[PDB]
């Protein structure tokens, strides 16, 4: 009976609650007491990567830490030179509503997404010496949030039809789809070791999946609204989520449980877009009021605050040798911090 | 004969209160916009612009009849005259053509016609502004070129000296006043079109008129008889500075009540003075 | 109709229910070990010297 | 993708001469253009350069005011007009591409060229390597120096290694001293120090005979070395 | 300088770069995009085809004027979640069926059709992106509303409803009810009309609203209102 299908469900959902509750012998703030505080952590612009003509609503970083890819509602995606403001690339986008974009760890793609449906693998190194698309992935019937590289083949996509799936580049089909989440999919992380992939919907639930699997492992709740950004800590036996709550939660995937909430009174706005430092000891967050507060992820006590931006931060990238942080925000411009 | 004479002596304190009141109150409004990050946008800043440029001139003929019926001796010298003169002709050419530059800004956002050159003017207007600017600089060149010229007519041998540098002065004031005039007929015929052809589809006027009362007031007091009917000289500075506060004093107040932004800024400070 | 979709959701959560789960405390202990141990190497988080930094 | 180039063949001397350059497979407005000459039996020298969008133009000291260089990005074409040709111009001229940005590889393409014939503080390099025999499976170290360092504050030395098969148009091997082309195999290798120089073949084979010319991008007065030539 | 001749050169392609990223951007400010917004059946296959996957863009020109649609009815998904992305569009083509006023959803007979094209449009209206982006209503299916305002009466749908039963008594209802359920009127406005499949009218009062949305922007930034 539908009934009694239910009632085990119930039941199971009672006996994870239990088990949860066992393994929490004690909270993540009371064993990070003794440590020495963060203090205020400060950065000015940099860089400030200009060129842009309407809102940022995506940027990754490069391998290198010097080349970063940005997506605009121009219709513009622009390869940055970091470390001397230049363009390497202006790739013009069929569809101008992008909301994610991904370079690929080797540096020779750059994906882009958004309502179209589509990811759009962009080939960089041609002898022809001018971008063009390489192919076309086409199969998911809601709109792209997040994107990212296995390798030059694979690539895992999020989408907002409730799925994320692991597509194969040379043959544009999706190997792998992993269902399961009950809202829309807005921002898939990889684990550093890459079999392992983590997402966050609107459902208020991550979930982690296994990319030859597609099976989901473990979920995870805690958030009241939807889950926007998400982000795995550096150690990859972890992850942050950034949701419309105004507060941001780290989950462990050992425990499957919430470890600390980052949540002050005075942030109303929900969180846009979470990026790790590279010891994870900054959980930087990019919210809705024109901020970007670093975070402590061992203490939720605020570290500093990114301000600059007169409008949304929505993108926010660590490079992967923790120099630099990128805050591209709706005010049109791009700004490196440090 | 001397109650009038106090009576315009009142008026020009008055003037030049109002004048700081005024552009006092956009260089605070945008100094506040400019310390807190506000979004500066290309009108407020030609309105602080036009504010400084008419708080100099305001305090430079201000400070100037203080100091001349203080001592009206140190009055009597050419070279302060000569001196006086020039430098009113260029923070009145400044002035003058940041306010047509303005006039200009809203001419080409607002409006809508035909012309292929038109959408360049309306996506550079900051350029054309500045073009502007440029004949503006060359026509104050030959502007001061022609009242020194007559200065120095005036030093080889004062209601001559008056006549000649009125003349001159209102005849190089009017032609950005003029050009002004006939954009704003333009802006305001465009308006009308689109307000008729929605009418079968289905604050700035107003305050002009307002200060153009004053404006007509004080030019019949000076102007009208400034070439016709020579007053005595301690008559024409008088009328001379009551003309030097007409404009750039109430039209900073009208200013005020055209834009939107100094409105609530003005309503902001009514509440706080509640 | 529904009745696969309980069956599915059912699996899952016994597929979910018998993962092995570390307390807390090792999990905040292995957390500490990982931010301690790059502590020296995270230039946002301990700032670099100007001539080692590229965004001068 | 493809450089052929036209005009050439014999001209009296102080005359005057256009040397076209269709381009084909590439987006040409994107690349910097090059144009550089090999005279019968010596090396190459680089005479003119012009940029995408032909905001910069540079010339050689000895084309400087006698040739002009232009480009036609709408007819995909390239343009060298030679005026008051001497007996040193008589040379087989080549068209070159080189697109600039990070990580990018100029003078990647080279052109077949066209042969001319006339009636009869810049950075040196030395290859005194000359003429060496190879075998087959051996390995060699072609060898260049240069007067000023090409380690530039960038991080980024400047250094290119080309090759010169027998009757073929150069090809590039490496770029910036130790970044290896694009369809080159991955036996040749590069390495310096700032003023010296090698190149590492691993295995050599048939297609390894020629002769190598190393060049400079540090300072654009570009030039060449005499040649590493490489029997069999 | 300090900068190598490839750096230089760089440096001139990011310059080329810029110059065609504001070119780009200069054609795309002349360029208008509009938001086709609908409920029901929305009769908005009749304004794609007179006016001229998971998005479509129909791109069309009216009088020296680059008009750029962006129907979504495809989207199937949270609205609130990718709404931001229009926040800047030049105004919303919002269409409501006029003759839903009987028809009924497949699921949820208690709630009319146009009930939840009304909740649907005090949605958007009230939305906290769209304070100042116009919507322009358009109230199409007029021939075969007409048709069943015949012989159904509007109080069916609305026991408000006082009127006699004339189309043009309840047409002028149906916009009064839209029209108040705009709460912020004081910052945008709202455009109505009714589909006059003649000449292709629709195009020109598109025209009209998309020209006042430009007009007031511009004394928006030019501060006069
Ligand atoms: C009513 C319209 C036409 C405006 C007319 C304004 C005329 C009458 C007024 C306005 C300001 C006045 C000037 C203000 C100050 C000086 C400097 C002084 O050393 C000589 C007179 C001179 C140069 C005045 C001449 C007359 C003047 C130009
Ligand atoms: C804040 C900006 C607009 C400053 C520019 C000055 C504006 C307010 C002034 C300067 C010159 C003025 C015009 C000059 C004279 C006339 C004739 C009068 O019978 C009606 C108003 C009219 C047509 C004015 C309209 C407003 C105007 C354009």
């Amino acid at each position: 009976e539908l009934d009694q299908l239910r009632q085990e469900a119930e039941q199971l959902k009672n006996q994870i609650r239990d088990a949860r509750k066992a393994c929490a012998d004690a909270t993540l703030s009371q064993i990070t007491n003794n440590i020495d505080p963060v203090g205020r952590i400060q950065m000015r612009t940099r860089r400030t990567l200009r060129g842009h003509l309407a809102k940022i609503y995506a940027m990754h970083w490069g391998t290198d830490s010097r080349l970063l890819v940005s997506a605009s509602q121009d219709g513009k995606l622009i390869i940055w030179d970091s470390y001397t403001t230049n363009k390497v690339h202006a790739i013009p986008l069929r569809s101008s509503w992008v909301m994610t974009c991904a370079y690929a760890p080797s540096g020779n793609y750059v994906a882009c997404g958004g309502l179209d449906n589509i990811c759009s693998i962009y080939n960089l190194k041609t002898r022809e010496g001018n971008v063009r698309v390489s192919r076309e992935l086409a199969g998911h019937t809601g709109y792209l949030s997040c994107c990212r590289f296995l390798d030059d083949n694979q690539i895992v996509t999020s989408s907002g039809d409730t799925t994320c799936a692991l597509w194969d580049i040379e043959t544009g089909q999706q190997t792998t789809t992993f269902t399961g989440h009950t809202g829309d999919v807005m921002s898939l992380s990889l684990a550093p070791d890459t079999r392992l992939f983590v997402s966050g919907a609107c459902d208020a639930s991550a979930k982690l999946w296994d990319v030859r699997e597609g099976m989901c492992r473990q979920t995870f709740t805690g958030h009241e609204s939807d889950i926007n950004a998400i982000c795995f800590f550096p150690n990859g036996n972890a992850f942050a989520t950034g949701s419309d709550d105004a507060t941001c939660r780290l989950f462990d995937l050992r425990a499957d449980q919430e470890l600390m909430t980052y949540s002050h009174d005075n942030i109303i706005c929900g969180i846009t877009s979470v990026s790790f430092s590279k010891s994870g000891r900054l959980l930087l967050a990019g919210y809705d009021d024109f901020n970007c507060n670093v975070w402590d992820a061992l203490k939720a006590d605020r570290a500093g605050v990114l301000a600059g931006h007169d409008n949304r931060v929505s993108c926010l990238g660590v490079t992967d040798d923790g120099m630099a942080v990128a805050t591209g925000s709706w005010d049109s411009f791009l700004k490196i911090w440090n | 004969g001397g109650v009038i004479k106090s009576i315009f002596t009142f008026v020009l304190i008055v003037e030049f209160i109002i004048g700081n009141l005024g552009n006092s109150f956009i260089a605070l409004v945008n100094c506040i916009d400019w310390v807190k990050g506000r979004k500066i946008s290309s009108v407020d800043r030609i309105l602080t612009a036009l504010a400084i440029s008419r708080i100099s001139l305001v305090w430079l003929i201000f400070g100037s009849w203080c100091v001349s019926v203080f001592f009206p001796a140190l009055f009597a010298t050419e070279k302060m005259f000569r001196m006086l003169t020039n430098i009113w002709t260029v923070i009145n050419h400044f002035s003058v053509w940041l306010a047509t530059g303005l006039g200009t800004f809203y001419f080409l956002k607002i409006a809508n016609f035909s012309n292929s050159i038109f959408l360049y003017l309306k996506w550079r207007v900051k350029k054309v502004v500045l073009v502007l600017l440029l004949v503006t600089s060359v026509f104050l060149f030959l502007n001061i070129a022609l009242i020194n010229i007559h200065i120095n007519a005036s030093i080889n041998g004062f209601t001559r000296f008056s006549s000649l540098i009125v003349l001159t002065s209102t005849v190089f004031i009017f032609i950005p006043f003029t050009l002004s005039l006939a954009m704003f007929l333009l802006l305001i015929f465009s308006m009308w079109k689109h307000r008729k052809k929605m009418q079968h589809t289905v604050r700035g006027v107003k305050s002009v008129i307002t200060f153009f009362l004053l404006y007509a007031i004080f030019s019949l007091s000076f102007f009208i008889s400034v070439w016709t009917s020579e007053r005595l000289e301690e008559n024409l500075i008088i009328l001379s500075q009551v003309m030097g506060m007409a404009y750039p004093s109430c039209h900073s107040c009208v200013l005020i009540l055209g834009n939107k932004k100094l409105r609530q800024a003005s309503l902001s400070v009514l509440l706080w003075l509640r | 109709a529904s009745i696969a979709q309980a069956r599915k959701l059912v699996e899952q959560l016994k597929m979910e229910a018998n993962i092995d789960r570390i307390k807390v405390s090792k999990a905040a202990a292995d957390l500490m070990a990982y931010c301690e141990a790059h502590a020296k190497e995270d230039p946002l988080l301990t700032p670099v010297p100007a001539s080692e930094n590229p965004f001068r | 993708v493809q450089l052929v180039e036209s005009g050439g063949g014999l001209v009296q001397p102080g005359g005057s001469r256009k040397l076209s350059c269709s381009a084909s497979g590439f987006a040409f407005s994107s690349f910097g253009m090059h144009w550089v000459r090999q005279a019968p039996e010596k090396g190459l020298e680089w005479v003119a350069y012009i940029s995408s969008g032909s905001g910069t133009i540079y010339y050689a000291d000895t084309v400087k005011g006698r040739f002009t260089i232009s480009r036609d990005d709408p007819k995909n074409t390239l343009f060298l007009q030679m005026t008051s040709l001497r007996s040193e111009d008589t040379a087989m001229y080549y068209c070159v591409r080189s697109i600039y940005y990070y990580g990018s590889s100029p003078f990647d393409f080279w052109g077949q060229g066209t042969t001319l014939t006339v009636s009869s503080s810049d950075i040196v390099m030395t290859q005194a390597t000359s003429s060496v025999p190879v075998t087959p499976g051996e390995s060699v170290s072609i060898s260049c120096r240069s007067s000023k360092s090409l380690l530039h504050s960038n991080g980024n030395t400047y250094l290119y290694w080309f090759l010169q098969r027998p009757g073929q148009s150069p090809q590039l091997l490496i770029y910036r001293m130790s970044n290896l082309a694009s369809g080159v195999p991955d036996r040749f290798s590069g390495s310096g120090s700032g003023t010296a120089f090698t190149l590492t073949i691993s295995r050599l084979e048939a297609e390894d005979v020629g002769v190598y010319y190393c060049m400079q991008h540090l300072e654009y007065p570009l030039t060449f070395g005499a040649g590493t030539k490489l029997e069999l | 300088c300090t900068l190598s001749a490839e750096d230089k050169a760089a440096v001139e392609r990011s310059k080329m770069i810029d110059r065609n990223l504001r070119e780009d951007g200069e054609k795309a400010a002349r360029e208008v995009k509009l938001l086709l917004l609908g409920a029901g059946e929305s009769g908005k296959s009749t304004i794609v085809k007179q006016m001229k996957t998971g998005i479509v863009e129909t791109h069309f020109t009216f009088k020296d004027l680059h008009f750029k649609m962006f129907d979504v009815g495809a989207q199937r998904s949270e609205r609130k979640k990718w709404i931001h992305c229009f926040e800047g569009v030049t105004a919303i083509i919002f269409c409501v069926a006029l003759s839903d006023y009987d028809l009924v959803l497949a699921e949820d007979e208690e709630m009319n059709r146009m009930h939840e094209s009304m909740k649907l449009f005090d949605s958007i209206c009230n939305n906290k992106w769209f304070t100042d982006t116009s919507i322009i209503l358009f109230l199409n299916k007029k021939d075969l509303f007409e048709e069943k305002i015949k012989k159904s009466p509007l109080t069916i749908c609305y026991p408000e409803y006082a009127g006699s039963n004339t189309y043009e008594e309840a047409a002028a209802y149906i916009q009064c009810q839209f029209e108040d359920l705009n709460k912020r009127k004081d910052t945008k406005e709202i455009y109505t009309h009714f589909t006059c499949s003649t000449d292709t009218k629709n195009v020109q009062f598109v025209f009209d609203a998309v020209t006042d949305v430009i007009i007031k922007n511009n004394l928006k930034d030019c501060g006069l209102f």
